[PDB]
Parts: structure tokens; sequence; C-alpha cells
């Protein structure tokens, strides 16, 4: 599912 | 006996980013859509952040829910819209956070 992550 | 000391339960912050070449130095999770960070809410949440890197020095910390980046409200948005939000988000970068304890 769904699981979101973004690095900056 | 004796008494719970004053606590602050939440809190609502203002950190001015000043983003040096490499980025802001944290990770975001979260938006409509996506697998909630804290219990079933959408928000836009801290994930990291890259100690000694712009977002450390400026006050930010893991958890903090991210509400409006330089006056773009995060209300509702889906994780690329504050994705996109902040990849424009220039020199100098001015977020409204949230907070709990702990
Ligand atoms: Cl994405």
């Amino acid at each position: 599912p769904h699981t979101n992550e973004t690095s900056l | 006996l004796l008494i719970e000391p004053a606590r602050i339960e939440e809190e609502e912050l203002t950190l001015t980013i000043l983003r040096q070449t490499g980025g802001l130095g944290i990770s975001i999770a979260g938006g409509k859509g996506s697998t909630p960070y804290k219990g079933d809410d959408e928000g836009i949440f801290i994930s990291r952040v890259s100690e000694e890197g712009p977002a450390a020095r400026a006050g930010v910390r893991v958890g903090d829910k991210l509400l409006e980046v330089n006056g773009v409200a995060l209300q509702g948005a889906e994780h690329h819209e504050a994705v996109e939000a902040l990849r424009g988000a220039g020199t100098a970068v001015q977020m409204r956070v949230w907070r709990e304890r702990m």
C-alpha cells in the first residue's frame, strides 16, 4: 500500500 | 503529594529555512491518499531532518506537521503537491508547522 517519502 | 508541571500540549511555529546548495535536508511523509503518519491524519509530516542541514539549524524536527510554505497552504494536499511546493521553494523557505511533545 501507499507509503510515500521524498528527500528535499 | 507533588504537582504536575506546566506542560505545552501542542504548538505552531514558523521556521525560516535557508536552503544551502543540496536541498533542505529533510524528508516528508503523507498526503491525501497516502498512509497517515499519525493516526488517520493525512497531513504532510517531517519524516527526517538531516542533522546539521539547513532545516535542522532552523528548528525543524521529526514529526512536525507541515501546514503552509511561503504562503501556500497544504490543507488537504497530496504528497506530490507538497513535493512540488517545496521544490520551487527558493533560497528562503518560511514554513508553518505543528508539533506534539515527548
Ligand atoms: Cl511523490
